[PDB]
C-alpha cells in the first residue's frame, strides 16, 4: 500500500519525496560540471536493477517516462494549468 | 489554517488587510495617507522564499493585493463587487490541498489575472 503511494506520488506529481532509496527512480543532482543548472538533463535517473519483480520493465519504463514528462511539462514547458 | 485561508483570500480578492495579531505575510505601514509602504514578514511566510519560483509566487501575491487595494481605494468603496470581472475566485476550503503542489501557484495566478484585469480596466477607462 505504501509502495503504491510512492508510485502514485511519482505518477501524479513527479515527487520523490521521502522514499529513502526504496524507489526505482532516484533524484540525481550529481553532475560533473556538465549541465550544472539542468538545461539539458532533467536530473533524474532510472535504476533498472531496483524495479520490483511485480512490475514489468516495460511498465517501469512507462512509469519513469510519465514522471519525467510531468516534471518536464511543469518545469520547462511552464504548462502549469494542464499539468495540475 | 481556516482563518489564515480567510485572510489570504481577502488579501487576494479584495486587498483587505485585517491583521490585528501581526500574522499575515504582508502589512501596511502608516497604521495624505496614500504614500503607503508595504512590508513582508519573512518569518511568517508559507514558502521559504529562496528559489526563483517561490519569489515569483510571493511577489505575485503581494502585487495582487496591492493592485486590488489601489482599485478599492480609488473608487472610495469598501469592497470590490464580485461581478467586476469574469475571472471569479473561490474560497480556500482546504489549506493542505492548496499547499500540496502547484495548486497555490494556480490560485495566485487566477487572483493575479483578476486583479490585473480590474486594475487595467480602472486605469484605462476611469
Amino acid at each position: 500500500s505504501l509502495y503504491y503511494e510512492y508510485l502514485m506520488n511519482w505518477l501524479t506529481k513527479g515527487l520523490l519525496r521521502a522514499t529513502y532509496g526504496e524507489f526505482f527512480i532516484a533524484e540525481n543532482t550529481d553532475t560533473n560540471g556538465t549541465d550544472d543548472d539542468f538545461i539539458y538533463h532533467i536530473p533524474i535517473e532510472f535504476n533498472q536493477e531496483r524495479v520490483p519483480a511485480f512490475i514489468p520493465k516495460e511498465l517501469a519504463y512507462k512509469i519513469f517516462m510519465i514522471g519525467k514528462s510531468y516534471i518536464f511539462l511543469e518545469k520547462y514547458c511552464k504548462e502549469v494549468q494542464w499539468t495540475n | 489554517s481556516q482563518d489564515y485561508c480567510t485572510m489570504l483570500y481577502e488579501w487576494l480578492t479584495q486587498g483587505i488587510l485585517n491583521d490585528p495579531y501581526q500574522e499575515f505575510m504582508t502589512y501596511d505601514d502608516l497604521e495624505r495617507a496614500w504614500d503607503t509602504q508595504y512590508f513582508i514578514r519573512k518569518d511568517v511566510l508559507l514558502r521559504d522564499c529562496d528559489s526563483e519560483e517561490d519569489k515569483n509566487l510571493l511577489f505575485k501575491m503581494l502585487r495582487t493585493g496591492i493592485l486590488l487595494k489601489v482599485v478599492r481605494a480609488s473608487l472610495q468603496i469598501p469592497t470590490i463587487p464580485s461581478n467586476s470581472s469574469d475571472i471569479t475566485i473561490q474560497e480556500i476550503n482546504d489549506f493542505a490541498d492548496l499547499m500540496e503542489g502547484s495548486n497555490l501557484e494556480l490560485y495566485v495566478d487566477k487572483c493575479y489575472s483578476r486583479a490585473n484585469e480590474i486594475f487595467l480596466k480602472l486605469f484605462f477607462q476611469g
